[PDB]
Formats: structure tokens, sequence, C-alpha cells
């Protein structure tokens, strides 16, 4: 890469390694290749959110044009959130689009992502179904999010009512993730979820 | 053959069947012991909706197998 991009990355990488945040075990970034084109980030779910206790892996791609363009970031670890795709991990956050500023860093992006988990913006949604549930049924959203955090991100807490609906469907021979997706999408309505699974 | 079908509120029922039996005909056994028209029945096994005209043998349905019945939910 261009010298400007290389120096920025190394420098940013050492900002994270030495930050208060890694020591507190909340943000983290690792190398994938030796070119610095791809990085793997990790963020801890923020406290007092349904994501609490969870750890989320992030795919980070540095463009040839860094730092005048933002890094491309996607969630590897599945998450139930209005601004992130429950299927692809795609993010809707302004700094990753037209609000990138050259002064921003890897640390600031990670911290910003953590902040988004704590504060969703459902009127600028990435995943419409999730955003609706968020607005229509907040407790349902909390629980669903906590369930995904548990299933995918290792978050500790569990919901017994949702777990047994998951097994009842998996009993029919349905793929488990498919089941979780269906139940979450359909507001835990077994009949409606089932119809989706059959379709 | 002995097999079970579980319905919506969970009731578990039993049928005596032949491996050779078609799906149409299992549904008939269903209509009688239970009353549901075959036109309204969907039979599920191993994550797949069972088409009428294949057989239990065709779906590898063996003795003590449970099948799931989910009714066709009106709509229009």
């Amino acid at each position: 890469m261009a010298n400007i991009a290389v120096q920025r990355i190394k420098r940013e990488f050492k900002e994270v390694l030495k930050s208060e945040e890694t020591s507190k075990n909340q943000i983290k970034v690792d190398l994938v290749d030796e070119n610095f084109t791809e990085l793997r980030g990790e963020i801890a779910g923020p406290p007092d959110t349904p994501y609490e206790g969870g750890r989320y892996q992030l795919e980070i791609k540095i463009p040839e044009t860094y730092p005048f363009n933002p890094p491309k970031v996607r969630f590897i670890t599945k998450i139930w959130h209005p601004n992130i795709s429950s299927v692809t991990g795609a993010i809707c956050l302004d700094i990753l689009k037209d609000q990138w500023a050259a002064a921003m860093t890897l640390r600031t992006v990670l911290l910003s992502l953590q902040a988004l988990l704590a504060a969703a913006e459902p009127d600028d949604p990435q995943d419409a179904v999730v955003a609706n549930q968020y607005k229509q049924n907040p407790e349902m959203f909390k629980q669903t999010a906590r369930l995904w955090a548990h299933v995918y991100a290792g978050a500790p807490v569990s919901s017994p009512e949702y777990t047994k609906k998951i097994e009842n469907l998996c009993a029919m021979g349905f793929d488990r993730n498919a089941v979780i997706v269906a139940l979450s999408s359909k507001s835990w309505d077994v009949e409606t979820a089932t119809e989706l699974l059959l379709s | 053959m002995q097999i079970f079908v579980k319905t919506l509120t969970g009731k578990t029922i039993t049928l005596e069947v032949e491996p050779s039996d078609t799906i149409e005909n299992v549904k008939a056994k269903i209509q009688d012991k239970e009353g549901i028209p075959p036109d309204q029945q969907r039979l599920i096994f191993a994550g797949k909706q069972l088409e009428d005209g294949r057989t239990l043998s065709d779906y590898n349905i063996q003795k003590e197998s449970t099948l799931h019945l989910v009714l066709r939910l009106r709509g229009g």
C-alpha cells in the first residue's frame, strides 16, 4: 500500500493495543494478512445492553485510499440490531459512508460501533424487520437480542420460553439457525414462523 | 406399522400404517381419526413438506416415526 496508508495502519494498530480499551478487554484488533489490507476486529457488547457479555468479531478491510476513505466493516458474528444486517453483518453507520473524516482511527471506529450497539437509530435502519420489532415491541426486541447474543456471541444469559420453541421447531427436522431466524422474524409466533420455514 | 403425528397444541396421535402407503392415504387415515380434510393438511418430516403421491418408503419413514402436521392457514 501507499506509505501514508501503511503508516496510518501501524500507528492505529498500536493505538488499539495500548489503549485503555484493550486493557479493559472491550476493543481489539488483529492482523489477518501481512499486507495490512485485512484486519479482524473484536468488540465486547456494551454493559447494560442486550449485547452485554458478548463478543463480536468484525471483518475490516482497508481500502487503497486510506485514510481518505473509510474502512469497510462488517460483523462476522451475527447480531440482532436495527443498524446491522441480521444476515450479512452489514452496517449502517454514517462514519462508514459519507461522514468519514481522515482524523478517525481504528480505535474510534470500534468505539463507535460499540456506541451504536448501545444506541440504535431505527429510523435509519439496515434491517427493517429488526427495526420494526425494536419500535413495536421493545421487550421482545431486548429478549431476542439477548438470545442472539447468547447463541452467537457467547453472551451468558438465556430465555427458556424462546429455547423451547426453538427445539419444537428443530424437532420437525428444520435447521436450527433457520429456526432462530424464523422465530425472531415472526415475533415468536410458532405458526407464522413455521409458515416461513415451509416457504 | 406404528407412527406418531403431532399437531399444533401438541396432541400426539398414532396411526397404523404400511411403508407402501402413499402420503395421500396417510392423510386419509388422518381425516378419519381426526377429521381434517386432506386439502387442509400439510405433513412434515425431516424439515420437508411431504408431497402426496410419494410413499413413506420414499421419505424413509420408519416405525415409531413422528410426523408433524401443520394445517394450511386459510389466506386470501
